[PDB]
């Protein structure tokens, strides 16, 4: 315990002291102890964007750079809202091309809250209106912010942040808002980093305002070190020293090369395009006449570039068994592409789904690739990297491709579709290889998506002449935020990543499959070791392919009863079944060429039922024709799996499919043609297609299944009476 | 970290710059002063001192009164902590009985009030002199001796409880013969004396000196001199010293609030009549109410530290003014009705003051004038006018003609009218007298101690008796053309004794006109 | 790394938010409030005030109260943190002997407890006047002195028990004549009083003023003029003070509970009667039964942070009412036949919260009527009158006649009749007169004394008793055709002295007939 | 030695609780601490000769794989070698080539011995 003279002891260190500086000296350090709180990424873009910090001394009007003020600009409202002059206040700061601030020094900025507060208020004004209005910013997370502190419950941050004519405004903040009144969001931004910066007022702006608190401290954490950089980028000199660094650091590998090596480079740039006389000169017998003679305008498997290339090698010189030479010459025409080959297959080069030198050139030639990318990027001639990519959103996903920009005017984003982007998008898997930048260029017209990479200590790369870098392969990278921004008025999306190692994020990976059949066998009462929903992803939007898999199965559980579904998948665990939720390619997750008979007779669609097997599969990025969400193509696909089980309780000994018996066949001529044109092809995708469509979402789509094949539907629920 | 110089629970640029005490979610939180805020939600901007436990010198500590933690009982005004909690105690006697030491015994009732004169308390008894000679009645010679006895009651008008001590009160007759000297019996009693209430309060019986059930306690005697004296100027006076006992406080782990041995009231006392600045005011009923407040005495290091203390601030803090419209005010009662009183070293910083700042009207500058420690101000009503104790004895004539404008209910059995809570105050009795159309007036209570006819119901009004003193008979209108004049007199007029000529009568009491009706039917 | 700012055990986000306790496979379990679960069960919402380690500032903690570990004596309605636990204490006098210091008077008293229009407890005593001048058969001179001996049984009504120690009582004539001071005899007597108990209990010897064993004790005498004073008023009056003795405590090493010796009762009742409203109501038998429950403060910033309290959650967390179908009633018996009283401040303060909500009706709005500390409010029953006491004297004739309405037996004896143990509480007697039809009347007990025909019965129903006093013979009409009237006298009509004149007759009985009948086979 | 609000704090941390996860996650998580005590490897010998472990609600005689025991089996003599039934009582076992591991699931497993 403390007795007295420890009291004493205490009390005479607040109080005695030993040295005196004089007046002048204790004027400097109190200004430094004032500025010593502020991060200093703030003073050096204010050293960036051309601004003074003048230390003053008596009145502030009485400065030089300040003489031109007006009579109507010195009167100033401080940090409550009250009034002030400017020969009675302290600190102003000059607004326009070459800003000043003027601080007056006293001995009070040591122990008051007062006046370093109003200081950090000026300095968070210019920081607001000056070094932000160069990127455009505040935007949409600060409307967020604001729209999330105007709707609460309690109305005590509308009082501490807001002025009286953002009070009054009865709508919520829009856009338009920010545009026209962007000095009152420079007011609110000043206001909140005032009460965060000076400490005392920390924990009462935490207290009546928790989420400004959140967003700037996650600010001043992480953001203003991207918005330094972000404005060293609008710069050339920052951007060419980088430049020179770097190429001067990866000079000794490139001093290292050899022709082999940058044969290989330039083939990992451009695919290696196919030449039209060795494909003709390939057959020259009658499979040359098999091609001369063929409808090329009806048969659905092939692409509209791939119908105009064989309509191309028509002038060089049907849906029966000369198909089967179009299935096959498919793979022929595809250029050399190591990118591709390297993204569908997602790790596993040994898929044999293409040919066999082929194959082998691609495996021998990736090994070469990655035997070059050898070195590690970890030096001292710089800090922080931030690498960039532009890419396009459909490369990612075909479901949100198309509507994420706004149909009126097609340089914004849809903030709906947005919000169902953001949901769910936390991290990232690079399987092929990431051909990133050094400095920025701007984007091609179908490419908003707008990466910024950081790097690891521990990446690999190398490097290229016309200013560009490539990555390696299997690269973790985890989401750090997704925002809109706005550049040159055309609104886009920012994403940062951050390099981790692939165990982290597969070890993420198994833990939510543990979980989701956790979940699926104590929802369907099934035994406590049985695997029925596996996960092989590889790419790039991975977490919304894991996040996805719930909303699937709960509206695929919604959407039928439970008794059909506990039967089919007591059938599906009886004959090893799985559902295969995976982004890449439907021939290359091994339920399928473990039983198919030939290479070219290989799948690739929306979903898919193995017979054999009894799997189900699913696409990440790719969208179908017909359908309007995966929800519906995984009924579409419990269609042909309620089809096996069917065809199974008629003979145990017989036929696979219950459409493949002609007491079918006949109802299909007479209703199967009533309704959507995917199943018009033959009778099984009909099948799939009324299943699909008898147990929609809306009850109307249901209802047009009921007036256009009412025989079918008494049929279809005939089917379901096997149990 | 956050500096704390006093260890009080207070960081120092709250206590320079301004801090309040605010609730959120239920749960108590200590702020900086945010002003665009903290003026719509009602709370109150605190200031104290970086280098004192308790800024006003008081037992409780600057964090325990500004957020609650504190003894019960402690008066709302006493919250603030630059408003000093501390105990004052009078005596209220209420009834005399004065008797022959062996009818011949009187029995009397008096009216006691607490004096302030030119910081002990005292408090003065007047007698009633009315009726219901005491030499007469009593029966006594020149070798007498005389038995007095009465009922009183401690009272508490400061801002602090005193828990199970009593004062010791002498009895001093005159000017310092004392009579008597009353200790409170058993010395610890298990009682409370909260602040502005009674012991034992008013539903119970008063403490008895000499009592029916004890004996052997000091019988209060007198000689012959003193009881003339007695009848002579029909009053005594009360002094009461300053033992007051332990103090209560507050404990953290479970929050009780104990009677601490280790802490007493009598050595806080001269702490707090030292560096405190004491304000009296008597604009709530007419009772003299003493209050202490902090301010800055600047030849002490440790004492520049507190606040700056303006007397606008002072009287808001103190004693409930505010200002809804600009003017200062009390309950609508506005300040320019106030006197101010000062002693002398005030009175020569006030006037300085006031030479420094240009200005000759202190009813305009009051937020500019500042406080400092060791002062004395007095506040008193203009409209009334006062003795050597200032208690209200007199007025003018104008307010006590228009304290009986309001009729309600005349007759000749009485008057029945509403009159005003002051002015019954000052008021000691009243005169009746019958006038002819011709010019003859005829007084129908001739004697100088038959005034007592105006009589309190419980309603809130007074009626007035016209029977009382005239055999219990009505008022005897033969021709009701002549009228009946009912008058008043005041406390500074009236006359307690017969005379040096021995004149029992009317005659040479002054007297202020009140009422002159026809005598029918507005009469 | 979980926060705790009261240190009574309870997490602060269990106390804003809601908690509940449960016990599943006979093991405690202390969890938030989650409705869909808890609501089906039929377990109690609880909150509380996270900074006071007690809500009602009363010994027991928070978690103590809830989870059981308590005291068992405790009440069951005190077991809910916002409910105070103390003790309430009264002095019941059974029966009185007034001696001469056989020519003594025994009669029976029955006392009650009152509440006049906050510290101690009085409860006033009323004598029984029937037959067993007061003076004549003591055989009392002028010069004389009384002796007085009765029996007290001392009574707990509070939510807590006392240990060892009995408070003090003053017995008051009249107004404010003490006459004596009952104390504690052994200065220990190593008891319990439990709450609702009677120490000594029913079935066991009274304590005695001025006992036989005994014989240090003082004797209670009286002089002639007090002796006269309580013949003709008929009434005393006990003040009881509130000295408590120590508390229980709950030791949580092996769950004994003992009498703790460093803590008081007197020094947390001052803070229980500062924080808390008090509601006082007689709903249940007609005695008036005290409770406290906490409360906001609104100025005080440790007093704010206490659950908001509307009317409705306190009577139903303090009394035990309920709303089956969405009526609030207490045991059947509906709030729209209890009345509201208030003292002026809250009278204030309701009337304001009332022109807030633009209603005016209080009996439709109590679920919004907030709380705040100080306040009092007594809920009486509509059916009855009521004295400056607040006990329960009288009805209109009505409600007499409507209970007396269901008769079982009409004849020349007597009556017997079922009758309701509320009416039976009004009513001092029955007399029964013969009123001819000129207009002639003839009472037949013609005394105030002769009133006490009726008695209780091991039936329960009481039986009117004409025989006891017409010379032990009934009732002989000579004709049928004038009437025979019976008629109660109610408490606030019964006379209980002759006049000044000397009068024993009926005249001047306000009289509430039960009866009217022509006389004949009829009744 | 321990004074007493120490022991206020061992009994509370007995007794308070923050978090409640509703029914059915601790249904789950009290079956899991049922099963964590026995040896893994009679658990994987139970998975390769081809068994099921079925962690379900109410009744076991109403789960599909014990649908077609006879009324002959329903009567069960538990660990005391008292009588049972089998819609009252919650573990059966079923014999034969296709074994089935059928327990009733409750929040009673954690801390009876039973
Ligand atoms: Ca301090
Ligand atoms: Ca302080
Ligand atoms: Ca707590
Ligand atoms: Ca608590
Ligand atoms: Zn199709």
């Amino acid at each position: 315990n403390k007795t007295q003279e420890e009291h004493l002891k205490e009390i005479m260190k607040h109080i005695v002291k030993i040295e005196v500086k004089g007046e002048e000296a204790v004027k400097k350090e109190a200004a430094e102890k004032l500025l010593e709180k502020v991060p200093s990424d703030v003073l050096e873009m204010y050293k960036a964007i051309g601004g003074k910090i003048y230390i003053v001394d008596g009145d502030i009007t009485k400065h030089i750079s300040l003489e031109a003020l007006s009579e109507d600009k010195k009167k100033i409202k401080d940090i409550y809202g009250k009034d002030a002059l400017l020969h009675e206040h302290y600190v102003y700061a000059k607004e326009g091309y070459e800003p000043v601030l003027v601080i007056q020094s006293s001995e009070d900025y040591v122990e008051n809250t007062e006046k370093a507060l109003n200081v950090y208020y000026e300095i968070g004004k210019i920081l607001s209106r000056d070094i932000l209005s160069k990127i455009n910013q505040p935007y949409q997370k600060f409307l967020d912010v604001l729209n999330t502190i105007k709707n609460a419950s309690d109305s005590d941050g509308q009082d501490l942040l807001f002025t009286n004519q953002l009070k009054e405004h009865p709508t919520d903040f829009s856009v338009e808002f920010l545009e026209q009144n962007s000095n009152e969001v420079q007011e609110v931004f000043a206001k909140a980093f005032a009460y965060y910066i000076e400490p005392q007022h920390r924990d009462v702006l935490q207290l009546y305002a928790p989420e400004a608190f959140n967003y700037m401290d996650k600010f001043n954490e992480q953001e203003i070190n991207l918005s330094l950089e972000e404005l060293k980028d609008q710069r050339m000199l920052s951007r060419y020293e980088k430049w020179e660094k770097i190429k001067q650091h990866y000079q000794h590998w490139s001093d290292s090369l050899s022709e082999e090596g940058r044969g290989l480079l330039k083939k990992l740039q451009i695919p290696i395009e196919p030449k039209k006389d060795d494909i003709i000169h390939s057959l020259s017998q009658e499979e040359k006449e098999l091609l001369k003679r063929i409808q090329i305008d009806s048969s659905d498997f092939l692409s509209t570039e791939e119908k105009e290339f064989l309509k191309k090698l028509q002038i060089d010189i049907l849906s029966e068994k000369e198909k089967e030479f179009l299935k096959k010459l498919k793979l022929d025409i595809q250029p050399y592409d190591i990118n591709q080959r390297l993204q569908d297959t997602g790790g596993l080069i040994d898929s044999p789904s293409i040919n066999l030198d082929v194959r082998k050139q691609y495996k021998r030639d990736i090994q070469n690739i990655d035997a070059l990318l050898h070195q590690s990027i970890g030096s001292t001639l710089y800090n922080k990297i931030y690498l960039y990519e532009n890419m396009n959103i459909n490369n990612l996903t075909a479901t949100l491709g198309a509507d994420l920009v706004d149909s009126t005017d097609n340089t914004k984003i849809n903030r709906g579709i947005f919000n169902e982007f953001k949901k769910n998008f936390k991290y990232s898997i690079s399987s092929n290889y990431m051909i990133v930048d050094i400095n920025e260029r701007p984007a091609l017209d179908n490419e908003r998506l707008k990466w910024r990479i950081q790097l690891s200590p521990d990446t690999r790369a190398g490097y290229l002449e016309n200013g560009k870098l490539i990555l390696q392969r299997n690269i973790g990278l985890e989401i750090k935020d997704v925002q809109i921004i706005k550049q040159s008025e055309k609104e886009y999306i920012r994403i940062d990543a951050k390099v981790v190692p692939k165990s982290k994020i597969d070890t993420k990976i198994q833990e939510a499959q543990l979980n989701i059949n956790q979940e699926w066998n104590k929802a369907l009462g099934l035994p406590k070791y049985t695997k029925l929903i596996t996960f092989n992803v590889h790419n790039r939007y991975a977490s919304n392919i894991v996040e996805s898999a719930y909303l699937i199965l709960n509206e695929w559980k919604n959407n039928i009863q439970s008794d059909l579904i506990k039967k089919v998948t007591n059938y599906l665990v009886d004959g090893n079944g799985r559902f295969v939720f995976t982004d890449i390619t439907l021939p290359n997750i091994a339920e399928q060429y473990t039983h198919q008979d030939e290479i070219y007779e290989q799948v690739h669609s929306k979903g898919l039922y193995v017979p054999e097997s009894r799997s189900i599969l699913l696409h990440g990025p790719s969208k179908g024709v017909e359908l309007r969400n995966d929800s519906e193509g995984f009924i579409h696909e419990f269609g042909h799996a309620v089809d096996d089980y069917a065809g199974y309780l008629l003979d145990k000994n017989q036929s696979d499919l219950v459409t493949n018996s002609k007491k079918f066949i006949d109802i299909f001529k007479e209703e199967g043609s009533n309704l959507t044109s995917y199943g018009r092809t033959n009778e099984a995708e009909f099948f799939a297609e009324a299943f699909r469509l008898m147990h929609s979402t809306d009850h109307a789509e249901r209802l047009k299944v009921q007036k256009n094949a009412p025989k079918t539907f008494q049929f279809i629920n005939d089917q379901i009476k096997f149990i | 970290t956050v500096p704390d110089r006093d260890n009080d629970g207070i960081p120092d640029s709250l206590e320079v710059e301004g801090y309040t005490v605010d609730v959120k979610n239920k749960r108590t939180f200590l702020s900086p002063w945010i002003s665009n805020i903290h003026e719509k939600k009602g709370l109150t901007k605190y200031k104290s001192s970086p280098e004192k436990w308790s800024t006003a010198s008081d037992p409780y500590s600057d964090f325990e009164k500004v957020t609650g933690r504190i003894d019960g009982n402690v008066s709302p005004e006493a919250n603030h902590p630059l408003v000093a909690a501390y105990p004052i105690v009078h005596v209220d006697m209420e009834n005399i009985i004065l008797s022959k030491n062996e009818t011949r015994t009187i029995s009397k009732n008096t009216s006691t009030s607490r004096t302030h004169t030119s910081n002990s308390n005292s408090s003065t008894v007047a007698i009633d002199h009315s009726l219901s000679t005491w030499a007469e009645t009593m029966g006594l010679n020149t070798a007498d001796t005389a038995r007095l006895n009465a009922n009183i009651r401690y009272v508490n008008t400061g801002t602090a409880p005193i828990y199970n001590v009593l004062p010791t009160t002498s009895l001093v007759l005159g000017k310092n013969q004392t009579l008597a000297t009353i200790k409170a019996k058993e010395n610890q009693l298990s009682q409370i004396l909260a602040p502005n209430n009674y012991y034992p309060s008013k539903n119970l019986a008063p403490i008895a000196l000499n009592a029916q059930d004890d004996f052997s306690s000091t019988p209060i005697t007198m000689n012959y001199n003193q009881f003339l004296e007695l009848e002579k100027t029909k009053q005594l006076r009360l002094d009461t010293d300053q033992v007051y006992g332990n103090i209560a406080t507050y404990n953290f782990e479970n929050g009780r609030v104990r009677v601490d041995t280790g802490s007493n009231w009598s050595e806080v006392l001269p702490q707090i009549q030292e560096t405190t600045a004491r304000i009296i005011f008597n604009g709530k009923d007419l009772n003299l109410v003493e209050r202490r407040i902090a301010a800055v005495n600047p030849s002490d290091p440790l004492e520049t530290t507190k606040p700056d203390m303006t007397l606008k601030e002072a009287l808001k803090i103190a004693f409930g003014f505010n200002e809804p419209n600009g003017n200062l005010q009390y309950q609508g009662k506005d300040i320019t009705e106030f006197d101010f009183n000062f002693d002398q070293q005030t009175s020569q910083n006030i006037k300085n003051q006031l030479a420094e700042l240009n200005a000759t009207n202190i009813y305009t500058v009051l937020d500019k004038i500042k406080l400092n420690a060791k002062m004395n101000i007095l506040i008193r009503d203009k409209r009334f006018h006062y003795d050597r104790n200032n208690i209200a004895v007199g007025a003018d004539e104008s307010v006590v003609k228009e304290a009986h404008r309001e009729v309600i209910n005349s007759s000749t059995e009485g008057l029945l009218l509403n009159i005003d809570k002051d002015i019954r105050k000052i008021l000691s009795g009243y005169i009746v007298e019958i006038e002819d159309t011709e010019g003859l007036k005829e007084v129908i209570n001739d004697r100088y101690d038959m005034l007592n006819i105006s009589s309190l119901r419980q309603d809130g009004k007074t009626f007035i008796d016209f029977k009382k003193y005239n055999d219990k008979l009505p008022l005897y209108i033969s021709n009701p053309n002549y009228k009946v004049n009912v008058y008043a007199v005041t406390k500074e007029n009236t006359i307690i004794n017969p005379s040096e000529n021995g004149d029992t009568s009317t005659n040479g009491i002054k007297k202020i006109l009140i009422f002159s009706k026809k005598g029918y039917e507005i009469g």
